[PDB]
RNA sequence: GCUUGACGAUCAUAGAGCGUUGGAACCACCUGAUCCCUUCCCGAACUCAGAAGUGAAACGACGCAUCGCCGAUGGUAGUGUGGGGUCUCCCCAUGUGAGAGUAGGUCAUCGUCAAGC
RNA sequence: CCUAAAGAGUAACGGAGGAGUACGAAGGUGCGCUCAGACCGGUCGGAAAUCGGUCGCAGAGUAUAAAGGCAAAAGCGCGC
């Protein structure tokens, strides 16, 4: 899949792309989170049964729900019950991840020009969100319940997020 | 990897409308079509 | 003119130290610096209270005379009464060719009334500060600190980085990225 | 005035200072907490009473990081 | 007049006041100063009394300090009552003055003027006063 | 780095139950290519018996298995004896005792000395 | 004596920050997740089998006082005893004596064991 | 807790606050882990939800007042 291709020649070109002096500090990515938060169920707790078996068929990894850390009564919610899952990708499972996410449902999203430049952080980790949970191919269109946001997190090993954006110009990113 | 609570995992069928077919790996054990691809996108080659 | 006549000091304490302030009209000192041991001394008071109505008193280079043998010496601190005024204690720093020292020195603000802020806007000159410490060679040891305020506006300030110096002269404050204001402009009070 | 309240004195301190020559189950401290930690020789209560467990001398020495206070029990 | 915003406690004890002042005795932001040449108390109607009879007597333009700051407060017992019962409740709030104090600050004007302003002053303070000018040490 | 660092925040408590107790201790390291053995008398400061992997008779080329930890382990226990030492304490170091270090120790009380 | 690891003594004069440098060995990163073992998901951490690559990260060593931390001498405050005053506070004789600040120091010093010279 | 005078104790119709309970786990043990907050990036939330990173080290926490303690954490989670 992807691991190979980044060894062949997305590695090798970025050692002399950025003049280094060795291999390792070539910028890789190690995990990507989804996460997705539940701002419903507040009172309901109807959908944590529900998010869980959809954001299931994207990655094939058992998620966690995680929970409140604080009361906020603002949000008329506390600490205790859940508001929000996420998973956590490695290894394989996150590159065949991405090829999927790359191009096989994200040029049929709706509307976009790209990804933006803007959406680093000062160290060199990309984050993006998706506005719609049935974009993905892997579900249907007809027994999934109403919007939600599933987000995207990359986390490279890059110093600063120049590089970061370096190592993006590989893999096709639609950067404009 | 913790066995039992993931469920099946393989390398379906993926072909795009313009003959386009990339062997990825995903949960749907069915072969898929797509309308749309990579090679066949107005935002990937400037239109 | 910057010359002090000092004798050595033998006995010490509390009790000895009240007793030269009642009975003899002295002030003890110490000296210490250089590559030398401290030295206790005494001195009269009204030798000490004279030098110190000079201006540049704390700024320039004082030849202390102890017993019979000279020694260049500047004023370091010095201890008055809180509510008499009078010093009590005085104590000099050895000063030697080739070592940089830290001395205290006062600012002279000139040209205040031809300012622009003060003739044209009606401003007041409002000085913050009135002294800078400084570290530098002895050779070139100012007596006092230039600044001049002619081409000052209404709201306008004065920093430590602006006021020029005297070569071989370090500002220590400015050195130690912290600028403090010396003077301003502002409106009038009524 | 609602204010004439007050609880009774606990006799809390030092019970034996350094040099003098203590038995096993003599009370050394009585405390809240741990001002002072035990040593060698010494041992804990649940009330953090410190206590002999030897025959000896106390010491009363600062040590290790933390800047901690011991109390142990040493060679007449 | 001057107290502060809020307080950690209602009431305090009377207490003693003794030494000197080895801290704040020295001219530090004007360029002359009014100071305490002997101990006492002063009340926060003294030195809103003497603020206003001060800076009258200027009236064009100079800056002006005030190096003390009333933050003890007193009690007192109302009239055709027995001792005891409780503490008696605050009535004013004070400052603890010693030897050597320096009350008030002014500059941008002459020494003549700030001498004969300070003179104004002094004379709505119940404690010794001394006129003081500003020290490289 | 953080992964060393929070292993030996890791083995404190066992060795100052140790220093209390004033006992003798078998401590034991283990790296990605080594594994060793220490006997350390009563308060951290005199060593009196080592074995590890390094022995030049050991130095063979795979010793960051299970068996390599065997041998110095049994190796480890006839040095003890000569030094007269038995009943000592295991110290795992942070190390869970599961693997290396487990069949480290079951070689140390084969050897004879005794925990 | 020289270098690297394990365990200690001592808890900043020993720390932080900046710069340079170390792979012969050791250590660290590293490959894979068959097999023991593991994640309220993930071989990230724990664990197992070595070994192709590198000293990048980490760690160690060496420099610099910029920050931190130590810090005199002298004087001052307080104070036990005896005695005075103008007695809400002080003074004298005698003993004791800070805190702050000033000159200035500091980029630690040792012990046992095992691997290479 | 202060008064209370650097061992203990020490009065007033002196100055300020709490108690007349809780818990079969909120106890024992083994194993494992560190907080509050700030900034940057990120779908509806936007100063404050959940997610990623850096700094921070205790400014958090401790059933219940205040004081004294807390890295072998005395704080947090799991099996028995
Ligand atoms: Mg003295
Ligand atoms: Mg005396
Ligand atoms: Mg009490
Ligand atoms: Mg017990
Ligand atoms: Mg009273
Ligand atoms: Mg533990
Ligand atoms: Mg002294
Ligand atoms: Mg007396
Ligand atoms: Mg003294
Ligand atoms: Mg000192
Ligand atoms: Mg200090
Ligand atoms: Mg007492
Ligand atoms: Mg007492
Ligand atoms: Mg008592
Ligand atoms: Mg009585
Ligand atoms: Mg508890
Ligand atoms: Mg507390
Ligand atoms: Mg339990
Ligand atoms: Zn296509």
């Amino acid at each position: 899949r992807l691991k190979e291709i980044y060894r062949k020649e997305i590695a090798p070109k970025l050692k002399e792309e950025l003049q280094l002096a060795n291999v390792m500090e070539v910028p890789r990515v190690t995990k990507i989170t989804l996460n997705m938060g539940l701002g419903e169920a507040v009172g309901d707790k109807k959908i944590i049964e529900n998010a869980v078996a959809d954001l299931e068929k994207i990655t094939g990894q058992k998620p966690v729900v995680t929970y409140a850390r604080k009361s906020i009564a603002g949000f008329k919610i506390r600490e205790g019950w859940p508001i929000g899952v996420k998973v956590t990708l490695r290894s394989d499972r996150m590159y065949e991840f991405l090829d999927r996410l790359l191009s096989i449902s994200l040029p049929r999203v709706r509307d976009f020009r790209g990804l933006n430049a803007k959406s680093f952080d000062g160290r060199g980790n990309y984050s993006m969100g998706v506005k719609e949970q049935i974009i993905f191919p892997e579900i249907d269109y007809d027994k999934i319940d109403a919007l939600r946001g599933l987000d995207i997190t990359l986390t490279t090993t890059a110093r600063t997020d120049d590089e970061g954006r370096a190592l993006l110009r590989a893999f096709k990113f639609p950067f404009r | 990897m913790k066995a039992d609570i993931h469920p099946t995992y393989e390398a379906i069928e993926a072909t795009c409308s313009c003959g386009n077919v990339i062997k990825t790996r995903s949960t749907l054990c069915k072969p898929i079509h797509l309308d749309v691809c990579s090679e066949c996108h107005p935002f990937y080659t400037g239109k | 003119d910057f010359i002090l006549n000092a004798q050595v000091r033998s006995d010490l304490g509390k009790g000895a130290s009240r007793r030269l302030r009642r009975n003899a009209g002295l002030v003890p000192a110490v000296v210490y610096g250089g590559d030398k041991e401290p030295q206790s001394v005494t001195l009269e008071l009204r030798e000490i209270a004279k030098l110190l109505e000079n201006e540049a008193a704390f700024s320039h280079v004082i030849a202390l005379n102890v017993g019979g043998a000279k020694e260049t010496v500047l004023i370091k601190a010095l201890q008055r009464h809180p509510a008499k005024g009078f010093v009590m204690h005085a104590d000099f720093l050895r000063v030697v060719a080739d070592h940089k020292l830290t001395a205290h020195v006062p600012l002279h603000f000139i040209n205040e009334e031809v300012a622009v802020g003060v003739k044209q806007a009606g401003g007041e000159i409002s000085h913050t500060i009135s002294e800078v410490e400084v570290s530098c060679l002895p050779k070139d040891l100012p007596e006092f600190i230039e600044v001049d305020m002619a081409k000052v506006e209404l709201g306008q300030i004065v920093h430590l980085s602006d006021l020029k110096a005297p070569k071989g002269v370090e500002l220590v404050q400015l050195a130690h990225g912290n600028d403090l204001a010396v003077a301003n402009i502002h409106a009038s009070r009524v | 005035t609602r204010n004439g309240r007050d609880s009774e004195s606990k006799r809390l301190g030092v019970k034996l200072f350094g040099g003098q020559a203590v038995k096993a189950g003599n009370i050394l401290v009585r405390q809240r907490g741990t001002k002072f930690h035990a040593g060698y020789g010494v041992g804990l209560g649940k009330d953090h009473t410190l206590f002999a467990k030897v025959d000896g001398v106390v010491k009363f020495e600062t040590k290790g990081a933390f800047g901690r206070k011991y109390v142990s029990i040493v060679a007449a | 007049m001057l107290q502060p915003k809020r307080t950690k406690f209602r009431k305090q004890m009377t207490g003693h006041n003794r030494g000197l002042a080895h801290r704040g005795s020295k001219v530090s932001f004007g360029e002359y100063a009014l100071k305490a040449t002997s101990r006492g108390r002063l009340t926060a109607r003294q030195i809103e009394s003497a603020r206003r009879a001060l800076t009258r007597h200027v009236k064009r333009g100079g800056k002006i300090w005030i190096r003390v700051f009333p933050d003890k407060p007193v009690t007192k017992k109302p009239l055709e009552v027995r001792m005891g019962k409780g503490k008696g409740g605050v009535e004013y709030w004070v400052a603890q003055i010693q030897p050597g104090k320096v009350l008030y600050e002014i500059e941008g004007v002459s020494e003549e003027l700030a001498r004969e302003a300070f003179a104004l002053a002094a004379a709505k303070l119940p404690l010794a006063t001394s006129f003081v000018k500003r020290t490289v040490m | 780095s953080v992964k060393k660092e929070t292993r030996l925040r890791r083995a404190r408590k066992a060795r100052l139950k140790m220093r209390e107790l004033e006992t003798v201790r078998l401590c034991v390291y283990r790296s990605s290519q080594h594994i060793y053995a220490q006997v350390i008398a009563a308060d951290g400061g005199k060593v009196l018996a080592s074995a590890s992997t390094l022995d030049k008779d050991l130095r063979e080329g795979a010793t960051g298995n299970i068996d390599a930890a065997k041998k110095v382990g049994q190796l480890v226990a006839e040095r003890a004896k000569a030094a007269g030492v038995t009943q000592v304490a295991f110290d795992r170091s942070g190390f869970k005792y599961h693997g290396r270090v487990k069949a480290l120790a079951d070689a140390a009380r084969e050897g004879g000395l005794e925990f």
